């Protein structure tokens, strides 16, 4: 299920930290917009598997990300941000209905709620 | 190439659990038709496998931390009960409910110690039950009313006696002759353990007793005798000096018959004729009642002592066999209208059989009449204390060293013609033997082994074969505690491992089926097991230890029925209660005020006879018709019979106008679960699994309305098959991979499957997908037939499947089709 | 034909009748479909330069390239293969009239070590034409959809059945459909006739 | 079923008024948010039950409220704003062998639709 | 299903186009808010049937509008804007459909995704 | 004939005989009908520029095309293949007399990222000739109908039967049937003889 409203975390590099555990479910590890703003304000996007490794994904209780793979731990000024931008597209079929797992309906409801959460978060900005 | 996947159908599971040591016997059919793990899945003669139905919680008995036991008792076929025995008490049960009397159970005070109750051996005859024990006086149990029960002692009139004291020196002198009499012996023989018994004193001879010459003159009080019979004159016909005896020899053993027709004989000029009251015929039993010393005892005389003991003193005394020091019968049975008791503590290897018809007497007569009492002594070799008598083709005696057979040769049962023969040397434990067909199942001595017993026209003697040969691992390092035989639904033998684990048989000798099955319950242990009639289904009753609330409670349990045409009627929870409300007793409902509408329509509901009250407003009522159903909410009270209801779904068209065959309210909060206080109980509502909720305060709240709810401890059931192997050029060494599985369920729902890897976890189970039509609000229906399910695959060498069902739904596996592709060897 | 439709088509091609009806449900088919149809897309897109999957974006300059190469460009994130590298000057509007490959610049692909791939080129502020990571299945033509489903069936048959020969025959099928789709996409387009000989052009301008 | 499509009711300040029927369905009492824009401007989210009241959630009918419970000045230019707010969550769990009931699934969709309503209404402020 | 992010089309006019394809799924012609933008920079909401006709609706492949039903072709310098706006509502009841129709819940879930999608489209403009 | 007729005779050609009307909505054959009938119809439409399934519409301009293409238009949602792109002027009435395809404008298929498929072109106000997603079973000639039957039966043989030989024979029959259909479709419709040598036309006009 999706019992909590939390969908975004904002962590600041203390200088010697690489563990950034989050607290929301993730459908598949490829869906995590790991943002990094430098010590000016500019927005930069990093690539999964090059500068971080997420772990514990798929579990209902959040997970963990091992940013960075290499280099010094994030210093001050620069900021690392975690966003669960869920794909906004239906991808569950039901019309053919060979055997009809209930879990798929629950799962896709969860996806809808997560889409609404992410939206809410990006709506708060404007 | 294009080598397609292969199928290796396993038709049967009648092999049951196969011991790990047996896993190298691929050259036997058992390997082909067995299962490596069969937890909570009772095999079926036909070779299927169905998850065990849950144990319905009856109640707790008493004495949380004391021992307990159950036995089956019947009151003829009128009714059957279940006696419960604990520390110095006794209760009754029936239909999984206590025998209520004034809002309290019926209790019969007993003397059996808590540790000794398990060694109690019992029999039954119509309305009389008998309990025996070497350290306790036998107590026959009889029933006078469902609310009134009586437990009396066993009155052994002229009880069994040792052989007469051939020691001539020791003699016994009796002060009196009738009634309260004080005895005296020339040696220290008497004991204060003989407080109530039946000793015997027989005259040495008729010394100081006049004979019975044919024609003689006697006096008003005489003591003449003829043969083993001392008579006493009580009247004379003519004058005291003119009366003689006569020719009619005294032959009565009671009465005052004459011996002359009170008249003359030719010219003897006497009047003839004399009365002859019968007295002691040589012996008289004295029922001891008091103790004074080893040479001084007091008792009442059953008949009359001859005057010889009063004056001369006899030496032929026979002490009673049963007392409070030599022991009491340790086992009992019936035979040829005779009661047989056996295994006294001081004399173990002996059985005493009462006379024909008189079940509570042991009189033995001088002429040794055919129907007198019986006394034997099986000796052979080794200790052979008798523990079980069972009439199979004759009275069989199972002893600690041998399995005797008692027989009357070929003439009749009598003290002289009775014989005894050996059938083998294997022994038998104290566990009560079980009776199946023309065979007797008996625990082999020292536990750990189960042997059957029956005739065999190969050796002309009752003999049997082991039943634990294929599943010794389930019993080897354990000892059997109890037994039962629920022959009607499935010829299953329930037994308890002394670990608290319950195991089941599927014995059927006529069809050569011996299937074992390891069972278990969550947070519990089993203590004792018995089965009774219960209508048309043998219902086992079990004592289950549990750790509820950090205390070792003991509950009463009984296995539910596997009869359910709908999944909603199933029951797969341990110590679970039912809250069914499908009442249809003269209350047939019909929804009116419109037909086939879509809620918010002010639909009217009517009842045949009242069955509605204003307090019931706001409570939801389901209406059934065949399989289809509908739900409507009560909004207002129009009348005790007619009311207005608002639908919760469209009432199905085939469920309109026509009068619903049954109905019932739905509840959301369930009470009466204090016996499961603080447990992760599982729930099942209308054939749908509900999220577990911990019993808090004894109340469980449901997330929706539900007509039928079964709530109780969850059941874990596992099946995991043998590794694939074959004889000759084996394939066990070859790598194997299973990709799909065809199971062929019948009347089942919710099967999980996976590969039986070492690191197997519940998270990789793949469960079947079955919901095709399954109308809204209707639970997923039952499924019968072959269903093909795929599993994630590896390349292990075990090549074993694993079927699990942790939720309360029916499962029944008739076969297994493992989609198997062979690989290469090492 | 969505993700679920494509995977259902592919599954019903191997022989299994069950339809997965999702991409995340708990079964072997769902995880197989996910974990494979990602890679089958990624590879079959690279097999040929499909017209419907063509993008054009200006490359991002990093700096001076290695020896001999005047620049290094950050390889596009959602790119699968680079075919043409050019600038607006080497590609004026309407230049497609002439089929001549004058708009083909010296470009090579290389790595750096810090991050992703690089495009090496001499012309500054150069754009590019590349095959992209196509996500919308409505962009695909039927023949390519069948090629996708056939390749996916070939890739997932072995865990589903354990029959290597079935993988071989599905590979042969997928090759047939891939060739058919490639030929049809060649036929779905007419650029122009080939230019005239070099000597003639160097005498009378095009 | 959420056919009303609207999630906002507004009112102004003139005194002598204590009833405000809202034109939408809710589920529980907490769903309603009411603000107090000051006469010359500002905003002030109220404390629901403590100061104003309700007239029963649900009913698929559009019940009313009651305010001021105390003395009744609406403070002239001050204005009201009835808003339907639900925590952006999903709690309904469907088990594979579990029960399918039309009411719970329809309630879930409903929830999703009113979250869409909040998102649209807050967006329209932008 | 709806695996497509796009729901808006922009067709610069040239004086010859009488057909305007749109590539996305719509159930009813009540969608597709069309705004004809003249060279002056105005926006005018067109009227279905009166000015344009919606054909090919329903198919997942998308459809087209024949415009205009009466008048000269869309002149050079002008512009239309196909915008599939599915209204905020949960019309589809589920409590009262009797037999299980997977297409009904599938279509409702698609519709929820499309509403969140047009919300996303409006949010991008912010 | 109808779609119900087509799957009826197709299931007849898979190996089943009982009609879909006796199969109800719930049936494996029913789902196979739906899925693969639609997909295979799309593929069979695309494999050939069938004459009976042609249409000519005026394209809709999107914006200035990418580098070197003067315009980018939208791909007709009711089109699976573009054969010719041309304007009204380049093809006046009666221009079909000369088989010489002077009416062929530079064009190419591409995509944008914001919408669907795109057709790149240089000529302004250009119409196209395309194959439409034919849906009426009344339209297709009997050869095309029979080819569709064979293709559908072949493509759903394996899920229905799991028999490789059945798919093999059905694929052979489908290939033969579609080849015959192409041959007969070519043989219907006579345009005219080919035009003369290019230099001759340059010397004695045309």
């Amino acid at each position: 299920t999706v019992p909590t409203n939390d969908n975004r975390e904002q962590y600041a590099g203390n200088g010697a930290t690489t563990v950034f555990p989050y607290a929301f479910r993730i459908f598949e590890s490829s869906d995590l917009e790991v943002y990094l703003t430098d010590e000016d304000g500019d927005q930069a996007l990093l690539i999964e598997g090059t500068d971080y490794t997420v772990s514990g994904a798929g579990d209902e209780e959040g997970g963990e990300i091992t940013f960075p793979v290499s280099g010094d731990p994030l210093d001050d000024g620069e900021t690392l941000t975690i966003l669960r931008v869920i794909d906004i597209t239906q991808e569950t079929d039901l019309k053919n209905q060979g055997a009809y797992y209930p879990e798929v309906v629950e799962d896709e409801f969860d996806r809808s709620r997560m889409i609404d959460q992410q939206q809410q978060e990006q709506l708060d900005r404007a | 190439n294009y080598q397609p996947a292969s199928s290796y159908i396993q038709p049967s599971f009648a092999g049951g659990e196969l011991a790990p040591s047996l896993q190298g016997r691929v050259d036997l059919a058992r390997y082909a038709i067995s299962l490596k793990t069969c937890r909570n899945f009772v095999v079926q003669p036909y070779g299927g496998a169905s998850n065990r139905p849950g144990f319905r919680f009856n109640t707790a008995c008493k004495y949380k931390n004391y021992a307990t036991r159950l036995i089956p008792f019947s009151f003829n076929t009128e009714q059957t009960y279940v006696i419960e025995i604990g520390h110095q008490y006794m209760r009754f049960h029936r239909d999984g409910a206590p025998v209520l009397d004034g809002g309290e159970p019926v209790e019969v005070a007993t003397s059996w110690h808590r540790d000794d109750i398990f060694e109690i051996k019992y029999v039954q005859s119509a309305d009389v039950l008998t309990l025996v024990h070497p350290d306790y006086k036998p107590r026959q149990l009889k029933r006078y009313s469902e609310t009134d029960w009586v437990l009396d002692f066993f009155d052994n009139e002229f009880g069994p006696l040792q052989d007469q004291n051939v020691d001539e020196s020791i003699t016994i002198i009796s002060n009196g002759v009738v009634d309260l009499v004080e005895l005296t012996a020339s040696e220290a023989i008497f004991s204060e353990a003989m407080v109530g018994t039946t000793i015997k004193l027989q005259q040495v001879s008729s010394g100081e007793v006049a004979a019975w010459q044919n024609r003689s003159a006697v006096e008003q009080g005489d003591l003449a005798y003829v043969d083993e019979r001392t008579y006493k004159a009580t009247s004379l016909s003519g004058g005291v000096d003119n009366t003689l005896t006569g020719d009619n020899t005294p032959a009565h053993t009671e009465g005052e018959q004459w011996d002359g027709p009170r008249t003359t004989i030719q010219g003897v000029t006497e009047t003839l004729g004399v009365k002859w009251a019968y007295l002691h015929s040589g012996f008289g039993y004295v029922r001891i009642t008091e103790h004074r010393d080893d040479t001084h005892i007091v008792g009442r005389v059953i008949g009359r002592l001859p005057e010889e003991i009063r004056t001369e003193g006899t030496y032929r005394w026979s002490f009673a066999a049963w007392d409070s020091d030599r022991g009491y019968p340790g086992t009992a049975s019936y035979y040829q209208q005779r009661l047989v008791f056996a295994n006294s503590r001081a004399e173990p290897q002996a059985f005493w059989m009462s006379e024909t018809g008189i079940f509570n007497g042991f009189k033995v007569s001088f002429p040794i009449e055919a129907d007198d009492a019986i006394t034997f002594t099986l000796a052979s070799r080794q200790v052979n204390e008798i523990r079980h008598l069972i009439p199979l083709g004759s009275l069989l005696a199972l002893t600690s060293g041998a399995e005797w057979m008692i027989s009357d040769n070929d003439q009749g049962l009598a003290p002289d013609t009775v014989s005894a023969d050996v059938q083998g040397y294997r022994g038998a434990s104290d566990v009560t033997p079980l009776l199946i067909g023309s065979s007797a199942l008996y625990v082999q001595a020292r536990g750990t082994v189960i042997r059957d017993l029956a005739y065999s026209f190969e050796l002309d003697g009752y003999t049997g074969d082991d039943l634990t040969i294929f599943s010794n691992h389930l019993l080897k390092d354990y000892t059997i505690k109890d037994w039962a035989y629920a022959q009607e639904p499935d010829s299953v033998v329930w037994l308890v491992r002394s670990d608290g684990a319950l195991l089941s048989m599927t014995y059927q000798r006529e069809q050569q089926v011996v299937a074992w099955a390891r069972h278990d319950t969550v947070d519990g242990e089993f203590e004792s097991v018995a089965v009774i009639a219960e209508g048309s289904r043998d219902v086992p009753y079990a004592i289950v230890k549990r750790q509820v609330g950090g205390e070792t409670v003991r509950y009463i349990e009984y296995l539910d029925s596997r009869r359910f045409s709908h999944v909603e009627d199933f029951f797969c929870v341990d110590s679970g209660l039912t809250y069914d409300g499908r009442s249809s007793t003269g209350a047939l409902l019909t929804i009116g005020g419109g037909t086939n509408w879509t809620t918010d329509e002010d639909l009217t509901l009517t009842a045949s006879a009242s069955s509605f009250s204003p307090s019931d407003v706001g409570r939801r009522v389901r209406v059934y018709t065949g399989d289809k159903f509908a739900d409507v909410d009560v909004d207002a009270y129009v009348s005790a019979t007619s009311v207005a209801v608002s639908a919760v779904r469209i009432v199905p068209e085939e469920l309109r106008g026509v009068q619903g065959d049954r109905w019932g309210f739905m509840a959301k909060t369930l009470t009466g679960l204090d016996h499961l206080e603080g447990k992760t109980v599982s729930i099942l509502a209308d054939g749908n699994v509900h999220a577990p909720e911990v019993v808090t305060g004894g109340q469980v709240t449901l997330d929706y309305s539900a007509a039928v709810v079964h709530v109780g401890l969850p059941i874990e059931s596992d099946i995991e098959t043998l590794p694939i192997s074959s004889s000759g050029a084996t394939v066990r060494d070859s790598h194997k991979a299973i990709v799909g599985v065809g199971i062929q369920l019948e009347k089942s729902r919710g099967v999980f499957a996976a590969r039986s890897r070492r690191d197997f976890t519940s998270s990789d189970l793949i469960e079947l997908k079955q919901r095709d039509a399954e109308d809204w609000g209707e639970a997923t229906g039952l499924e019968t037939g072959l269903v093909e399910l795929g599993i994630p695959t590896s390349w292990d060498k075990d090549g074993s499947l694993f079927i699990r069902q942790s939720d309360p739904l029916p499962l029944t596996i008739l076969s297994i089709i493992p989609r198997v592709v062979m690989g290469g060897k090492g | 034909p969505s993700k679920v439709d494509i995977c259902n088509r592919a599954l019903s091609n191997t022989g299994t009748d069950i339809t997965i009806a999702s991409l995340t449900e708990k079964s072997k088919e769902a995880r197989l479909c996910q974990q494979w149809y990602d890679a089958t897309l990624a590879s079959l897109l690279r097999t040929y330069q499909w017209a419907f999957a063509q993008r054009r974006v200006t490359l991002a300059l990093i700096g001076v390239g290695p020896a001999g190469w005047r620049h290094k460009y950050r390889y596009p994130t959602d790119a699968i293969t680079i075919h043409d590298v050019f600038t607006a000057d080497t590609y004026p509007d309407g230049a497609s009239e002439f089929t001549d490959g004058r708009y083909r610049q010296i470009f090579q692909i290389a790595s750096d070590g810090e991050g992703g791939r690089l495009v090496l080129a001499n012309c500054e502020d150069a754009m590019c034409r590349y095959t992209s990571d196509i996500e919308d299945p409505n962009l695909m033509p039927p023949d390519f959809s069948t090629a996708l489903e056939m390749m996916l069936a070939k890739n997932i048959a072995m865990p589903m059945t354990g029959n290597p020969g079935l993988m071989t025959v599905l590979a042969q099928q997928a090759a047939s459909l891939v060739s058919d789709a490639i030929a049809r996409d060649q036929n779905e387009g007419y650029r122009n006739p080939l230019p005239y000989a070099s000597w003639t052009r160097a005498n009378i301008g095009d």
